RNA sequence: AAGGUAUGUAUCAAGCUUACAAG
């Protein structure tokens, strides 16, 4: 009887199956290959480690971070995968070698996020001082310094079509950049708390934001108010999405929020404990990634653990 | 249009600033260059990798003494493996507080 | 528009308005303005923002790193410009005025010739977006009595200040407590050596 | 800019860390007028850390549930920071590495904090589980050594008197 | 406040409203403004700036305070104009009761009983909320035997588990009785 | 910090010859008032004349409206303040180095990136002009402008180089009467030329002349035209449009209006575009 | 080589800077 009740579709529940407990330190971000074979974190334990991702082994520990990692992807296009952290660093880690390799410098203050142009062999990174950076790859010189927030910029993705860039920033705005000109070309003030975590879909437009306020949903050209979503009022930390709508919120209280893109129906609302030695407040997401596959789903959490979890094949809990 | 001190306006060539690894490795053929990841499967093949990684683990000399049997070691056994990440707790700092201090 | 815009270059300043923060209407498969653009048209914009940043990068390197041996120019290029302000007996005749500009040498023993040293605080950013939030509430004077923090009774503290009142001296729940003090079998050792 | 080099690594650590939990803050507390009277939730955080090392409970009462639990989680980030330092430059110090002094000095501090502080956990665990030995395993000793002795005819000391010889 | 505490009234209302489009949501800036032409002249600007200030649909406090400014210039034209579009979106009780207002100040007779149709059909249509036609009985007992008798006894369908509390049911019977042609 | 293509220059630096040679640097000199490196341009105007290379940035040359090497106005041939008291508006620009000066040229320059065609506030008032400053406008310039400047050694009579000094000789200067709005010396002397023009005398009665003898109507005044121009002043007492010489006869009742129509049209009163003919009427009964 | 014989103000020239725009 509301507006759009009887249409979301069907998505079957996610469980555990493993946690992976490794670090000392808070793991903090997390990628997964291109080819599927294995995944890659940060942490606040200044090592990057890479782990199987069918046995959840640990392949090996490569560390160079004086601090914390906040940040760590692996590029598509070339061998070699990039970091980047509190240290003010940000580094390429070659894969042939395990060995960094270009060791990019500029940033005046920390350095939260990162990512890399599907097409292009550029990058994009976010810091705490209030800019975000264009590094050419090849060149490691700062193609654009973009300027244009009044505080910390929590996170930034990038993709081939317009608008190009789109900072997310801790001063409750996002803004959408002109990758050549170098100048905002809309920016996009709601969410009265920081947002903190943007992604994009890939199948058709329609990216979606993060914030502890009403996470929200927009449209890429110009920026279009879709939808806003559901009350999951924590401070949230990551927003992911996969290709058949389903998607996940992460946030810092330990639970996480399952959706769709659809209709915007919060579906599953699950809540993880913490392992043995965590005191029960120490709960929180601090990333979360589909596989390549997107059967798993596995979130970083504040318990220094990895929680990878899939499907469940069942019919009956069905939607209301 | 006059940009900052990088572009023109210094001529201060800085070390580490200097032409290295200057042209990139893209990903060839037989690793997951992105044309050999425009149809591969994902989901059976990862599944087959688990189903396949997951079957590789598969008298008349004591009687005066006092204590004539503690009849346990640990009073089970000892093989834990456990992770206690209370660091104070956790017994990798157990087994350094008790290596070097003493 | 013009209040919220001022002077920018009709760019996406449109949000001023209250009617686009409302929901827009459910879409279901509307693939013309829902889905992304073809292949060709994001390589298209591939390869423009690819060679806009190539020749950014190249200029950059060529004048970040521009210390081996170019050339000059070739500027025997011309520039007709007809003298739009005066022109009636002005140079009596100087219809269209047309020189000839060439480039003048720089010798590559000459150091940087002007102070590269200045600071001046940064200037007016791009006037405001407006801010569109929902409708800010306030929330009680009770739960923003919960909302409120004690002050600090630390034992260093070398700022603010360091804060006497007469209570808040203990600091604790009595700073120490071992929730039965004792075990028992302490006595059911002890009396066992008494005996 | 400038790098993080030996010297700065414990004077950006506190940077970073006072910067985040300055915009958790922000981003957590409610649409209250005032946000921490400027800045008293840092004072709470590095006063939870200073109680932390000298191992005092810090139990402040009358603060509101998410900031004492996010000053928990962030004093056990550091606190997993700080030992897990110790640990390894006391090992790098044990074999030799490094000849720092500040290194040296600084770790021994580094690690008197921490033999006191499980010292005070295992003597709040003797008293609340008892004592280790048992009834009949104490008393096993005690008869033990009296037949010991008086096998021996041990005459047992006198106190001194005030008059002792020697 | 400062470039209004002065002469200066054009850069005021020049900053008011940048003000106002910047930050939509604070209400004090928009109070401030109504306020300050309200000193001024009670101009189509004064009108307009109250109608941008209805455009991003605030809450009662705002709402009712500009029929209020419409009622102190004695518009029964404009506070009609400006309060049908108002109860679209507060459908409050307390405002379902006081779009039935034109009874107590204009009397309004047939489209006042249209007021109290708009009144009767809308939400709670077996369970009434308990407190519309307490007010419209008050109405309707203010006026005469008309069609007084249907709407607390005999359009009694709508009942909240025994039509009332005990409050008011006796309350009902002696608010019936003696206001009437009381015959024999 | 600033690049150009082609500077501004007034018709009088360039020199009689429609066919100019000019070189230019990359960051040349630096801008006399602000210190900003432009690039600096170098040309001969004429044959027995110097260089006159570039003195001021693209930037502060379109601030005011103003050529790139002589510091004149771009529109007229004039000094800055003979325009800016000329147009009644000053549009402020600060002295010290820092204290707004380098803040309000750089974001002044960041508002003009857009157009680069016209001036940035002068746009609107440089309309409303020809009247006041068009008297003095010197079209046909005089190029000693261009002329080298004096050699000394020939001040001091050593001048080995005979003929070939390049710079001048025999022309002593004199230490009497040699920045970029106020105060500068000749801009004095020629507002007191300009405020003490040559007009016909004053004739010693009071104020009797209310009468004047305007014509030159041809076909271009009307009857119109000519008592709204002084209906503005305010009130004949009789007109005639006496078209035999294309003449106009109007009064003011207690003269002052039409005073300043004396002072509006001593072969000054230029409507229609005309120069229009004005010479001393009777006022005597004659 | 630095790490020690402090730095911070107020008047008084050469060093360096353009040899210019100009009734
Ligand atoms: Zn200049
Ligand atoms: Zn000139
Ligand atoms: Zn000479």
């Amino acid at each position: 009887k509301a507006p759009t009740m009887p249409k979301p579709q069907w998505h079957p529940p996610w469980k555990l199956y493993r946690v992976i407990s490794g670090h000392l330190g808070w793991v903090r971000c997390i990628a997964v290959e291109p080819g599927n074979q294995w995944f890659v974190t940060g942490s606040a334990d200044r090592t990057i480690k890479i782990w199987d991702l069918a046995s959840g082994k640990l392949k090996l520990s490569l560390t160079g971070h004086i601090s914390t990692v906040r940040g760590v992807i692996v590029s598509t296009r070339s061998p070699y995968l990039f970091s980047c952290g509190e240290d003010k660093q940000v580094k390429c880690w070659d894969l042939e070698y395990n060995k960094v390799i270009r060791h990019y410098h500029g940033h005046l203050s920390a350095v939260y996020g990162l990512d890399l142009h599907p097409t292009i062999d550029v990058l994009v990174t976010c810091s705490r001082d209030s800019t975000a950076r264009i590094w050419d790859v090849r060149t490691k010189a700062s193609v654009h310094t973009l300027s244009g927030h009044t505080n910390a910029v929590a996170t930034v993705r990038c993709q081939a079509a317009e608008p190009q860039i789109i900072t997310g920033s801790h001063d409750t705005t996002i803004r959408l950049w002109d990758l050549v000109a170098g100048k905002t070309r809309v920016t996009l003030t709601n969410h009265k708390k920081s947002v903190r975590a943007v992604v994009l879909h890939p199948r058709h437009y329609t990216f979606a934001s993060g914030s502890p306020d009403n996470i929200k949903q927009w449209k890429f050209p110009d920026g279009s108010f879709i939808q806003n979503l559901s009350g999951h009022n924590a401070i949230i930390n990551t927003l992911t999405v996969n290709s058949d709508g389903v998607l996940v919120s992460g946030a810092d209280n330990g639970t996480m929020h399952l959706w769709d893109w659809r209709t915007g129906y919060n579906f599953q609302r699950v809540h993880a404990a913490v392992q043995p030695g965590s005191l029960d407040s120490e709960s929180g997401i601090f990333a979360c990634a589909f596989d390549q596959s997107e059967s798993r789903l596995l979130t970083a959490e504040a318990d220094k653990t990895i929680k990878v979890y899939r499907e469940d094949d069942t019919a009956t809990e069905e939607t209301h | 249009k006059g940009e900052g001190d990088l572009s023109q306006l210094s001529k201060q060539y800085s070390s580490r600033d200097l032409p290295s690894h200057t042209k990139i490795k893209y990903r060839q053929t037989t690793q997951d260059a992105p044309e050999e990841v425009r149809n591969r499967d994902f989901r059976r093949e990862l599944e087959e990798r688990e189903r396949a990684a997951a079957r590789e683990k598969n008298r008349r000399w004591d009687d005066d003494v006092v204590f004539k049997n503690c009849a346990k070691g640990v009073d089970d056994q000892k093989k834990d493996k456990r992770f206690v990440n209370d660091t104070l707790r956790s017994e990798f700092h157990k087994k350094f507080m008790e290596k070097y201090i003493k | 528009d013009a209040i919220a815009r001022q002077g920018q270059s009709k760019d996406k300043v449109i949000y001023s308005k209250y009617t686009d923060l409302v929901p827009k209407e459910v879409m279901n498969a509307d693939d013309p303005d829902l889905q992304r653009p073809d292949e060709e048209a994001i390589k298209e914009i591939t390869e423009k923002t690819r060679v806009a940043l190539e020749k950014s990068v190249s200029q950059k390197v060529a004048a970040a790193m521009p210390v081996r041996a170019a050339d000059k120019l070739a500027p025997a290029q011309y520039i007709r410009y007809t003298p739009s302000q005066q022109g009636v007996a002005f140079n009596s005749g100087a219809k269209q005025r047309v020189i000839r500009m060439v480039e003048m040498q720089k010798d590559p023993m000459e150091p940087p010739r002007f102070k590269i040293n200045k600071k001046i605080p940064r200037g007016p950013p791009s006037p405001p977006a407006p801010v569109m939030h929902s409708p800010s509430r306030k929330m009680t004077v009770k739960e923003q009595q919960e909302w409120k923090i004690p002050p600090c009774i630390s034992n260093w503290k070398n700022a603010k200040g360091y804060t006497i009142p007469l209570d808040k001296r203990l600091a604790a729940d009595g700073r120490g407590l071992q929730t039965v003090h004792i075990n028992e079998n302490f006595a059911k050792l002890a009396e066992a050596l008494y005996i | 800019a400038k790098t993080v080099t030996k010297q700065r690594v414990e004077s950006h650590f506190d940077l970073e860390l006072r910067a985040a939990v300055m915009h958790d803050i922000l981003d957590m507390m409610p649409e209250g007028i005032k946000q921490n009277k400027a800045r008293t939730i840092l004072q709470h955080l590095s006063e939870a850390w200073r109680c932390w090392k000298a191992n005092i409970p810090w139990k402040v009462p009358g603060l509101p549930t998410p900031i004492e639990n996010m000053i928990l989680r962030y004093v056990k980030a550091k606190a997993d920071w700080w030992t897990n330092t110790a640990h390894y430059n006391r090992e790098r110090i044990r074999r030799g590495a490094t000849v720092d002094k500040t290194v040296c000095k600084k770790n021994l501090g580094r690690l008197t904090r921490l033999y006191l502080k499980a010292e005070q956990e295992r003597q709040h665990n003797y008293l609340k589980d008892g004592p280790y030995i048992t009834a009949e395993e104490a008393v096993a000793v005690y008869t033990t050594t009296v037949h010991w002795l008086e096998s021996r005819r041990f005459s047992p000391i006198p106190f001194p008197p005030l008059s002792y010889k020697h | 406040e400062m470039e209004m505490k002065n002469r200066q009234v054009n850069h005021a209302r020049n900053i008011w409203d940048r003000a106002i489009t910047t930050l939509p949501r604070v209400n004090q800036f928009w109070y401030k403004y109504t306020y300050m032409e309200e000193m001024l002249g009670n101009v189509a600007g004064a009108r307009q700036v109250f109608e941008r200030w209805m455009e991003w649909q605030p809450e009662e406090q705002a709402w009712h305070s500009y029929i209020n400014f419409e009622l102190r210039y004695k518009e029964v034209d404009r506070a009609r104009t400006i309060y049908e579009r108002f109860v679209l979106v507060h459908p409050d009780v307390k405002n379902w009761i006081k779009y039935a207002r034109f009874e107590e100040k204009h009397a309004y007779f047939a489209h006042a009983r249209k007021v109290y149709e708009r009144a009767v059909e809308f939400f709670g249509d077996e369970h009434m909320d308990e407190h519309l036609y307490v007010a419209f009985a008050k109405f309707e007992e203010n006026q005469k035997e008309f069609e007084r008798v249907r709407v607390i006894y005999k359009y009694a369908l709508d009942r909240i588990s025994k039509q009332d509390a005990q409050e008011l049911f006796k309350n009902y019977t002696i608010f019936e009785k003696k206001f009437g042609d009381r015959r024999g | 910090w600033e690049d150009a293509d082609f500077p501004i220059l007034c018709q009088t630096c360039l020199g009689e010859n429609p066919y100019i040679r000019m070189t230019k640097e990359k960051y040349g000199k630096e801008c006399k008032i602000c210190a900003r490196p432009f690039t600096v341009f170098r040309w001969c105007p004429g044959v027995r004349m110097r260089f006159k290379k570039t003195e001021v940035c693209q930037t502060c040359s379109k601030l005011k409206n103003v050529c790139q090497t002589c510091l004149l106005d771009l529109e007229y041939g004039l000094p800055i303040q003979v325009r800016d008291a000329g147009l009644s508006f000053k549009d402020d620009m600060p002295k010290s180095d820092v204290n707004k000066e380098y803040y309000t040229q750089n974001m002044e320059r960041e508002i003009s990136n857009s157009d680069g065609t016209r001036p940035v506030g002068m746009l609107g008032k440089a309309t409303s002009t020809s009247d006041m400053l068009l008297k003095l406008a010197r079209t046909t310039p005089y190029y000693k402008r261009n002329r080298p400047h004096i050699c000394s050694f020939w001040v001091k009579g050593e001048c080995k180089r005979g003929e070939e000094c390049p710079y001048r000789h025999e022309k002593p200067t004199d230490p009497d009467d040699p920045r970029y709005y106020g105060i500068n010396d000749p801009v004095a002397d020629k507002l007191l030329k300009r405020a003490s023009t040559m007009p016909r005398l004053d004739p010693p009665e009071d104020k009797t002349i209310t009468t004047l003898y305007v014509g030159g109507l041809g076909d271009t005044i009307t009857e119109t035209d000519l008592r709204n121009h002084f209906y503005q002043f305010g009130e004949i007492r009789t007109i005639t449009v006496v078209q035999r010489q294309q003449c106009a006869f109007i009064q003011f009742a207690t003269r002052q209006a039409a005073e300043v129509a004396a002072e509006k049209s001593f072969n000054k009163l230029i409507v229609n575009g005309r120069r229009l003919n004005v010479k001393w009427g009777r006022s005597q009964a004659a």
